[PDB]
RNA sequence: AGCGACGUCGCUUUUUGAUCCUUCGAUGUCGGCUCUUCCUAACCUAGCGCCGCAGAAGACGCUAAGGGUUGGAUUGUUCACCCACUGACAGGGAACGUGAGCUGGGUUUAGACCGUCGUGAGACAGGUUGGUUUUACCCUACUUAGCUGGAAAUUGCGAGAA
RNA sequence: UGCAAGGCCGGAAAGAAAAGAAUUAGAGGCACCAAGUGGGCCUUCUUCGGUAAGCGGAGCAGGCGAUGCGGAAUGAACCGCUUAGGGAUAUGUGGCGUCAAAACUUAUGGGCUCAUUCUCGAUACGUGAAAAGGGUGUUGGUGGAUAAAUCCACCGGCCCCGAAAAUGGAUGACGCUUAAGCCCAAUUAGUGGUUGCCCAUUAUUCCUUUGGUAAGGGCGGAAACAAACGGAGAAAGUGUAGCCCUUCCGAUGU
RNA sequence: GGCCAGAACCAGCCCUACUGCAUUAUCCUGUCGGGGGUCAAAAUCCGGCGGGCAAAAGUGCAAGAAUUUUGGGUCUUGGUGAAAUGAGCGGAGUAUUUGAGCUGUGCACGGCCGCACGCACUGGUUUCUUCUCCGUGAUGCUCCAUGUUGGCGA
């Protein structure tokens, strides 16, 4: 980076992948964003206006303001001794709802559905056990490890 | 690293090969000889009634083994010396200036070599005998008799080197004193 | 003294998984001073030859294999080793010795002496005691000649550690300073 | 023999660079003279190998630095050139050895002249003539010159005879 | 009575199961006032300009600066280590022929090596010295071939030639060659497994000091008690000759 | 005697000696075929078939109470009982941990039976093995004060 411009470092970060070129698909226009929701900021390059800065590409935060064509996101940018909490304004083409929170909110459902399942039983599925615990092994086939005379002429090709 | 290497002789009769330390005294029909082999490491054995001399190197590598077969060579030469003898016939080759040699009993001089007058002169030890073949028979020969070949072959060379031609081209100026033949005294 | 390398049989496999249940349980022989050094050089051949790695693998047992009663034998040890000059030379040599370990550990000392290779670049391909008539090398072929006898020449006789005696009186055994 | 292109591998620190580590409350900054010593990549001297070495003269190489290595014209010169001798007139280092050792021709001041440049004062790594070279009695070194203890190297009485 | 928002009121809450399914010398957070510094330099790895540099310029880190101490003979920075005043035992890096503590030169361990005037070799970092190319020196190996064993090609190890500088001089010195050298390996040696030995301002532990983000206890005088022919203290406390006691951690510094 | 020496005992600390459980088979030992060599054999070596314990291994783990009438050291700690908390000191008695054989259901193993090398549950044997039990608050808040043997000290 010689010139320290606005979008000074990027012929790759902002390039579209090979044979993925195109303008943004419908499915990302028909997503809707509620305030408080987590989001990935990934800048699409086929929409000029509204891009996030080079730093924010690839981060996640909590949407806060929602405007007709815009959004806004709260992202943690570490600075000298501290993390400022930055508010950026993006055109939502660059925004995708994050799956980050997901496996947790699925752990919470599979607890409650578990709990209402014990309430009056029906019992419950069995608890899987460790693979690291003991056992006798009954080998179906057994072979020998050795270094072969032939193994060396394979490592000098040609 | 072989454990044992052998080298053996066959000793003729009239010969007694003696060993105590590493030292060899062989006594033939004429004179005796000796060699001090203490600088080697070998097991020296003389078997009488099998009439043989054997050399053994235990646990040697290629370097000590080489010594093992040069002792047989020195002991063979102490034998053939003390019975048959060694006689080297030495000549004088000259293109122009005749080499004038004269022998007092142990003393040798060489005069008019290449027309020089520096009177090259040698003294031959008492254990080697010097003489000139008398001139109308063959030319310039000088004869070195002796028991010990190690010693006799020295003077034949010592007298050869006095007559080296110093500066002028050697493959052209061939004047020297050379060895014709190397033969035993009697046998 | 005794050899410095134990002789281990290491048996191990990949941990079973839905992709590969019942892995194939390889067996392996190493000469190594410890069983962690034997267990390490096992998972070396496992990822090198079999692509299985120690974090994905299991070890079934590390036990040593004991050596037969002592007799003089002729062992055939075939060893490779890595250099970067020559790039994996391979060797076959014989050794007089009383046990597999005593021969193989003697082969590590010769590679380290003559060829300067140090135990980690070396891998032993095989070892066996061979009958007598197959000894090719005249240097070891000489020890099975019957009636073999040699004296002890150029010895160095160290007295008992208690008797060392710095200054010993000449032509006598009496110790002036011990 | 003696050479050896196209390539290629090194050494040396007697060239010039590159860098700027030491010295700006100061390491006297060119050359000659004098004097000693060291290095060897050997010019002569000693011994030797080899040659397209017949001899004479010489080429190339080996051990070897004990010894030797000049008189001048011109130049401030180092460098360079020519004259002459010689067995030879080898290449160098030592703070580019050597200024409280000298010398002061050069550079590097103040005076002055010319050329070119500048409107001008003035500049020029261009030319020219003239321009102060200070101190040792201290310590060590070195060269000579005296006095004088001392073996448990002053003591222990601690004792060893070429 | 769908979706946005601020609430309110109920619901449940392994307070986060099982599956390898976390750990912590984890008190979080806020504020005021102010010093010095704003010439740095070195190193593993990445790295640009340069033929290169003990050169110039950066990245992630660690150091010296500011810091010794033990070790590499010596060295800012390498190696080990992190410093209150002492003792013991044990060790790290590095070592055990003398200098010089430890093998009074250990083993009842295997090989290899001879090097004639800068004198073979022998502490990483440290080109703080060597290359291409050579060697019927010696010691191994691979491939092929002819048959009493031998021959051809190639590849290693150590050693030798290649290898020339100016004061006398440097494995640190002496010296070493059945190494006191190089590779590998061991611990009183197929005799029983299982820690040879020496040295740190380190580790462990004991005593003494001092400071805590210090922790805890006692402090309503229990009673008795003259000399003559068991004594003395006991303070409601930041700091003292510390109110007394027991305990725990730290302790170097421009 | 507040000085200098030794020697005993006590707590703590350090050190040293003293050993068991598993494991072995690419092994042990017969024998028969080879095969090999030698004057002739045997051995090294391959295979088959029996039997098995090299009884010891430089195998993996180790807990084995060092006054429990006898290991050393402490001039590296403090003491001479001025609260000795002790398996150790005192008092009076003969306890249940292991190892051996086995119970029943269970597990575990082999392709319901057979196995079970002796795992888990009740918990049988006493042949070996070993000590077991219960005793002192401070009415002491703190510090200091109590040996033995000689040398020197009148």
């Amino acid at each position: 980076v010689h010139s320290y411009g606005y979008k000074s470092g990027t012929r790759h970060l902002f390039a579209k992948k090979f044979r993925k070129h195109g303008a943004p698909s419908v499915s990302t226009i028909l997503t809707n964003i509620k305030v408080g929701d987590y989001v990935d900021v990934v800048a699409d390059s086929a929409v000029r206006e509204g891009m996030p800065h080079k730093y924010y590409h690839g981060r996640t935060g909590i949407v806060w303001n929602v405007t007709p064509r815009g959004v806004g996101v709260i992202i943690n940018k570490p600075v000298r001794t501290r993390t400022l909490r930055k508010r950026i304004c993006v055109r939502f083409e660059h925004v995708r709802k994050s799956r980050c929170q997901e496996a947790f909110k699925a752990k919470e459902h599979q607890f409650q559905a578990y709990l209402a399942a014990k309430k009056a039983g029906k019992a419950l599925p069995p608890l899987k056990k460790s693979s690291r615990m003991g056992g006798i092994v009954r080998p179906k086939n057994v072979e020998v490890l050795a270094r072969r005379v032939a193994d060396y002429e394979a490592m000098v090709p040609y | 690293v072989k454990v044992k290497s052998l080298c053996t002789l066959q000793i003729p009769e009239g010969v007694t090969v003696d060993v105590k330390g590493r030292k060899v005294t062989v006594t033939g029909k004429r004179g005796t000889l000796t060699k001090d082999l203490t600088h080697l490491q070998l097991d020296l054995r003389v078997d009488k009634k099998n009439r043989t001399f054997t050399v053994i190197r235990w646990f040697g590598s290629k370097i000590p083994i080489a010594c093992l077969n040069t002792t047989k060579a020195h002991v063979q030469n102490m034998i053939t010396g003390v019975t048959k003898g060694y006689r080297f016939k030495v000549r004088c080759a000259y293109a122009h200036f005749p080499i004038n040699v004269s022998v007092d009993g142990q003393n040798i001089e060489v005069r008019n070599f290449l027309g020089e007058k520096r009177v090259r002169r040698q003294l031959v030890p008492s254990s080697v005998k010097v003489s000139q073949t008398d001139p109308s028979k063959v030319k310039d020969e000088i004869i070195f008799d002796g028991n010990d070949l190690e010693q006799v072959s020295r003077e034949a060379a010592v007298l050869h080197q006095m007559c080296l031609v110093k500066k002028k081209d050697i493959r052209k100026f061939l004047d020297g004193i050379y060895v014709q033949t190397k033969t035993n005294i009697e046998g | 003294v005794k050899p410095h390398l134990r002789h281990y049989q290491v048996v191990g496999r990949e941990s079973p998984s839905e992709k590969n249940p019942e892995p194939t349980v390889y067996k392996f022989e190493v000469f190594a001073p410890n069983f962690v050094v034997a267990k390490s050089r096992f998972w070396r051949m496992m990822r090198v030859k079999n692509k299985v790695k120690a974090t994905h693998g299991d070890v079934l047992s590390c036990k040593v294999v004991k050596d037969a009663k002592l007799v003089a034998r002729n062992y055939l040890v075939d060893i490779a080793y890595y250099s970067q000059r020559c790039g994996y030379t391979r060797m076959v040599k014989e050794f007089r010795d009383v046990s597999k370990t005593g021969a193989v550990s003697q082969a590590y000392h010769d590679l380290a002496s003559r060829h300067r290779a140090r135990y980690h670049n070396i891998e032993v391909l095989n070892v066996k005691s061979i009958p007598d008539h197959e000894v090719k090398h005249l240097s070891i072929a000489q020890y099975h000649a019957p009636n073999l006898s040699f004296p002890l020449l150029q010895r160095r006789l160290k007295a008992a550690r208690k008797d060392r005696a710095i200054f010993v009186k000449k032509n006598t055994k009496r110790a002036v300073v011990a």
